RNA sequence: GCCCGUCGCUAGUACCGAUUGAAUGGCUUAGUGAGGCCUCAGGAUCUGCGGAGAAUUUGGACAAACUUGGUCAUUUAGAGGAACUAAAAGUCGUAACAAGGUUUCCGUAGGUGAACCUGCGGAAGGAUCAUU
RNA sequence: ACCCACUCGGCACCUUACGAGAAAUCAAAGUCUUUGGGUUCUGGGGGGAGUAUGGUCGCAAGGCUGAAACUUAAAGGAAUUG
RNA sequence: UAUCUGGUUGAUCCUGCCAGUAGUCAUAUGCUUGUCUCAAAGAUUAAGCCAUGCAUGUCUAAGUAUAAGCAAUUUAUACAGUGAAACUGCGAAUGGCUCAUUAAAUCAGUUAUCGUUUAUUUGAUAGUUCCUUUACUACAUGGUAUAACUGUGGUAAUUCUAGAGCUAAUACAUGCUUAAAAUUGUAUUUAUUAGGAUGAUUCAUAAUAACUUUUCGAAUCGCAUGGCCUUGUGCUGGCGAUGGUUCAUUCAAAUUUCUGCCCUAUCAACUUUCGAUGGUAGGAUAGUGGCCUACCAUGGUUUCAACGGGUAACGGGGAAUAAGGGUUCGAUUCCGGAGAGGGAGCCUGAGAAACGGCUACCACAUCCAAGGAAGGCAGCAGGCGCGCAAAUUACCCAAUCCUAAUUCAGGGAGGUAGUGACAAUAAAUAACGAUUGGAAUGAGUACAAUGUAAAUACCUUAACGAGGAACAAUUGGAGGGCAAGUCUGGUGCCAGCAGCCGCGGUAAUUCCAGCUCCAAUAGCGUAUAUUAAAGUUGUUGCAGUUAAAAAGCUCGUAGUUGAACUUUGGGCCCGGUUACGGGGCCUUUUUUACUUUGAAAAAAUUAGAGUGUUCAAAGCAGGCGUAUUGCUCGAAUAUAUUAGCAUGGAAUAAUAGAAUAGGACG
RNA sequence: AAUAUGAAAA
RNA sequence: UCUUAAGGUAGCCAAAUGCCUCGUCAUCUAAUUAGUGACGCGCAUGAAUGGAUUAACGAGAUUCCCACUGUCCCUAUCUAC
């Protein structure tokens, strides 16, 4: 038959599931970033742990080692392109120094909120998932859309979205029709 | 398995064919021909996926049947003809002309040539015998047999064969200095010059090959193909001229030509 | 069918091998031809690859070569007299390889007389000159000297009648002829 | 305080157990031995001194399969017998833990409703590190 | 035969504890998470059980090898205070 | 991301296990269930049984067509186009499924064929076909059938077919046109002779004497019909297809070298009657070979674990989980095996021990009009049975390929759809305002288009489609590990809960309910197995006085281990890197183990590079244009242990040397 | 010199 | 508690010894008062008035099985005297 379709898990649930400090910290993160489930923080922490394992295995290698240079520059380049890392902290040890807050802050939810198109982070997620926010010039409804370093400048309302200057949605149309019928 | 196998699956296909792993169960199994099932490029993969001329196998078959396509000097109509290493494929209706050749990554390149060079091809003479009636003959890597060769032509040399008629235009010997094409092994596609051979008894022979940038490597003699003089190839080589720079160097070149 | 595989024979360490696969055609054997003498009867057996093998039986005559002379003549077969493998083949007159056989002597005798102009036991000018050039060729050894008087020649069968269909052979001579004669007369 | 064993009830597990016990599978001696194949023949019929050739048929090799024994492996019934385990409050004693009221334990042998008792030798894990 | 000193080899002993150990205690039970001088045997919670069985030795008593089903959350070791 | 925690006690320190915790492309099951992508799926027990219907057929210009077929000789009087039926040639030996049998067997890496067969493809290759040696030959070219058909029929019945009359071949059985150049083809076999390549050959090839029941060396087909005249149905002449011997090539096949496999001594000796190890010879093979046979010697394996037994054992690539070591699993998408209910035999064919091919027996099982006949779903669906355990008797050749005479036909191979909480990706169940309101949206419909073979869904989108009793999120839990109730009602060691410790006997933070709260959340729990934790399997890295454990003691073979010593130190330079490492010289100058480097080690998988599939799982796509021109980056990179191959070194550890000197030189 | 036993949970 | 000199111990059994008895259970068979293995409050087993077991042996007694057959179903024929 057909060659198997490879797949992988994007998170890893933690051992000792029941640490009070861990629960409080993750609920703090969820409350102040609008995350729907602990699965989102688990995925973010798993990506962080994977890139940190890669960074540690990279730092273990001797300096100017060809593999070390290639993989390190690739990793920091993708980190700065995503925007989780910053240009000034271009060294490799800052990858280790990274925290989950950077990845949670480079999300489309919080970036929409920072840009100011939303009243709250939850309002931002609602707007994102109702196909109202559009990166570049295309509608996207991914709250976890990792915005590139050249996309926050072009984050704005969708051309099709009623808040983006298009036809004023459905509820507004219904109420306008009702008002016109009453006034007729 | 109580007979010959007449099927090939995508995973079992050679990697340099570059078939995707998810479009279809099977791979185009090459029919019998001048070259082995591996290290050979079928015309269906040379048209549908290499040149993108036809979108489906049926359209590849239509192209083949209307006789636009001829490998070497003869027209080919089978859907999966095993065009090998130095085979010249014409496509006269579009006036292009390619010669198959390995890029430095280790895959069949799409290197185009002119007709003034397509009028010939080279072949690494793989065996020399005396056929019937005492007549000597040579057989090259594409099964092609030429009778009455020059007595100086021995195994591991290269013979230039005119596509109009099988005849020895000239030959290139196997000795130190000759530019060679590494066709086989980890150095698939690499090009360099020979400094010396090893010539072990019984075991596989070894040759030490250094290139223009003085990157010495070693390869079995069964995977080399001498193609011309010292820095004077008898054929036109694809882009890169058979030099493999490191991964970092490739990335730098890509970003500089971005 | 007779199986040629070693999967049925006991292992070198006495281990009874287990039945792995059913018998296969590419390892099949066939019964011996057991070629007798008289009234040639060769049956054609098809063999793998579409080839043909001549399973001979009851062969009449064979081509026998006198290696010292270099010539070979068709000759009728008197019969086997000694077989290195089995005496049953000798007893039942079976034609197989390396069989020591008696054959007719007249063709070789006539060839010798017409090529060297001599005789065993007991005319043109070109013929006399040819015999003078080939002089001292009647020095043929005493074995065959008395052989031709006996009228039958001892020859070793060098073909495989069960394979090629022919019973070609070569005349015993010298040391090997003496050895085989000694084996015959060992009593 | 703790605790031991016999006995009494209930339940479960396994073992021995007459039954020349019973099944399933593997290998195999021996007997019978289909079948196609090779071969010695037989030559209906058809065809131009010949050729092809069906039924049948001689021997040989391959050898299914059946039967009787042999062996190995995996399960499994069985009257009855003797154990073990478990389960809040059953009977008989008090054997051990204190010098447990005869110090205990080990081996061995005998005795006995039951723990256990006694003989011989050994140990202190003894109740003595000690009599110039 | 003594005395004194020294030495080799023994049964040991006294004091410490560098060190070890859970502790009782240990010149070995030390040179062990700073983990490797050589090697033999043995154990994997308590039972069931050194039982059944199959071997094997024994005149016998029994010895050597020696399970499994099943059952249980303790069994045990050393010290403390009562 | 090299971590633990609750439980023996009045309390302590240990051994020690129980229990908790987390993962599982690991299964089942319970409850609950909106969306997108992706997708496993009758393996476990029964390789158990199977109703039914499909899965292998196939033609061009180019084998045979007077179908009493179609359409026409507007090209033609032998035919001319198409074309059912049928002969002919190929294929049906591929694919698909399953994992029963298999423990040096398969299989993996690595070797060999100087040890052989090989349809097809590719490339070469038959003056000797007058050779039986110039009409065997008719060579402007040969012979007979026989299919297809009409008619007569038998049988209840089958993909049964008999008798009669027709007729072709690239079907069968024959047979020339080859002059003649030299010195008589090729094919088979025998014996003799010479002998460009390999590390090496009796190799390749060539020359002799022949043998052969005799192979092959074109009586085939479609197009184009052209040049020469001494103009004749004359002589020459193109493009092909098909066929053909030998050699090579390719697709392969069969054997083959070394190394490597789980548990078992409550399997220690096994093989060897009648094959066991080996030799000689012959048959047999496609070929080597005790593969088989005859004669002969008595050998071969084994405590470095043979032989035997079990395997809930197809092997591997790989999967889960892991600081390092490792443990467990691998029926299953790829490779190689083996099977078609068991077992054997065999035809055809290059290729089969073939089962969607036959033959027989066994076991099943079907229709009979009671004489007969026909089968193997471990293919596709599907049914029964077995079970804890696994989907529709659907559509299509549109992709990927495959086959055939072959662009066109066929393909339950394959794809699409249906079932599908196996698993993975993303992510709705609500946001804002003022102290009750507007604004948005997707679920769910649906004109339309895209999508597709046609469709369903997805992407888009007219219109419809939120205000709660709505469009309502569950699964487990609240004494501790393990955060979360010292709240209420009911029960009263009963019901019951409880992974463990334990709770409950009229004041239950523990049972059944309510409220509240908590963890995870379209998922959660339960059971089993396995991994980490486990330094409780301990090579790294356990313990043995008392916790379990040092055999009663000693001897001793196998095994493991085993005192030191043999070349050092020193000068002079060269060339690398920023002293650090190499090299050369002078100073009197036999086998291994090991170890560096390299070749070689299928993909898929793993790590990883690039790339906004709307992100992500994924995938290997894509990107940039003046977009009517078009151009262009890619699809890397590393492993790979053991085993084998070459190679640098001579420390470490074995191994022999010259002691009744037959010892070196010379 | 005789002295045996004291239920189940907490 | 009565009583004896002691109160059948080890063992074994419906045994050739068990009246009731064709004891009860199992196995053997279609069916078994038979056979065998068990159970033993044994009228009335039992220790050199020897107990139990026992390889081999037996013109001893008994049960079953295979082979075998005119023992029988069911009789018939032949020969000698």
């Amino acid at each position: 038959p057909r060659a198997p379709r490879t797949y992988s898990k994007t998170y890893s649930t933690p051992k000792r599931p029941y640490e009070s400090s861990r629960l409080d910290a993750e609920l703090k993160l969820a409350g102040e970033f609008g995350l729907k489930n602990k699965k989102e923080i688990y995925r973010i922490s798993f990506q962080l742990s994977k890139i940190r394992r890669a960074a540690r295995d990279l730092l273990t290698r001797d300096e100017k080692d060809p593999k070390r240079l290639f993989e390190g520059n690739a990793l920091i380049r993708r980190l700065v392109r995503v925007g989780v890392l910053s240009e000034d902290k271009k060294k490799l040890d800052y990858v280790l120094a990274l925290k989950v807050e950077d990845f949670l802050e480079r999300r489309l939810q919080t970036q929409v909120y920072k840009l100011g198109l939303a009243k709250s982070v939850h309002h931002a997620r609602v707007l994102i998932t109702q196909r109202h926010i559009a990166v570049g010039k295309q509608i996207v409804n991914i709250p976890s859309f990792m915005v590139r370093l050249d996309s926050e400048k072009h984050i704005d309302f969708a051309p099709t979205s009623p808040f983006g200057g298009a036809r004023p949605g459905r509820v507004a149309r219904r109420n306008a029709a009702r008002k016109a019928e009453a006034s007729g | 398995a109580r007979g010959p196998k007449k099927h090939l699956k995508r995973l079992a296909a050679p990697h340099h064919w570059l078939l995707d792993k998810l479009s279809g169960c099977y791979a185009p199994r090459p029919s019998a021909g001048p070259h082995k099932l591996r290290e050979s490029l079928p015309l269906i993969v040379f048209l549908r996926n290499r040149l993108k001329y036809a979108l489906n196998g049926r359209e590849v078959k239509a192209i083949l049947m209307q006789r636009h396509v001829k490998v070497d000097g003869k027209v080919r109509t089978d859907t999966t003809y095993p065009a090998g290493f130095m085979d010249v494929i014409t496509l006269d209706a579009t006036n292009e002309n390619f010669r198959l050749v390995y890029d430095v990554k280790g895959r069949f390149a799409v290197h185009r040539i002119t007709d003034e060079e397509a009028s010939y091809k080279l072949g690494k003479v793989k065996k020399v015998q005396l056929g019937k009636k005492g007549v000597p003959y040579v057989v090259t890597h594409d099964g092609r047999t030429i009778r009455y060769p020059d007595p100086n032509i021995k195994v591991n040399d290269t013979v230039k064969i005119d596509l109009a008629s099988g005849k020895i235009t000239d030959f290139i010997k196997f000795d130190a200095g000759k530019l060679v094409y590494v066709t086989g092994g980890r150095n698939l596609g690499r090009i360099g010059t020979i400094v010396h051979k090893e010539r072990h008894d019984g075991g596989f022979d070894l040759v030490h090959i250094k290139d223009s940038l003085d990157n010495t490597f070693v390869t079995r003699l069964n995977n080399v193909f001498v193609i011309g003089e010292q820095g004077k190839p008898y054929i036109s080589l694809p882009k890169g001229k058979g030099i493999k720079l490191s991964i970092a160097e490739e990335r730098d070149r890509r970003r500089a030509q971005q | 069918g007779i199986s040629r595989d070693s999967r049925h024979k006991r292992s070198a360490t006495g281990a009874k091998r287990a039945q792995f696969r059913k018998k296969r055609k590419f390892e099949l054997g066939r019964q011996p031809a057991n070629t007798k003498i008289g009234a040639k009867r060769i049956h054609s057996v098809r063999t793998r690859g579409g080839n043909k093998k001549y399973r001979a039986l009851r062969i009449e005559t064979g081509n026998f070569s006198w290696a010292s002379e270099g010539i070979s003549k068709k000759t009728r077969i008197a019969g086997v007299v000694y077989h290195p493998s089995n005496n049953e083949l000798v007893r039942t007159n079976t034609l197989t390889k390396a069989a020591i056989v008696q054959i007719d002597a007249t063709p070789f005798r006539q060839w010798f007389e017409a090529h060297y102009g001599q005789t065993l036991g007991k005319k043109s000018k070109n013929a006399e000159r040819k015999w003078a050039a080939r002089a001292a060729s009647a020095k043929i050894e005493s074995s065959v000297e008395s052989q031709f008087s006996a009228g039958r020649l001892y020859a070793c069968i060098s073909s495989r009648p069960g394979q090629s269909g022919r019973c070609d052979g070569y005349i015993l001579e010298g040391e090997e002829l003496a050895f085989y004669l000694r084996r015959l007369t060992a009593k």
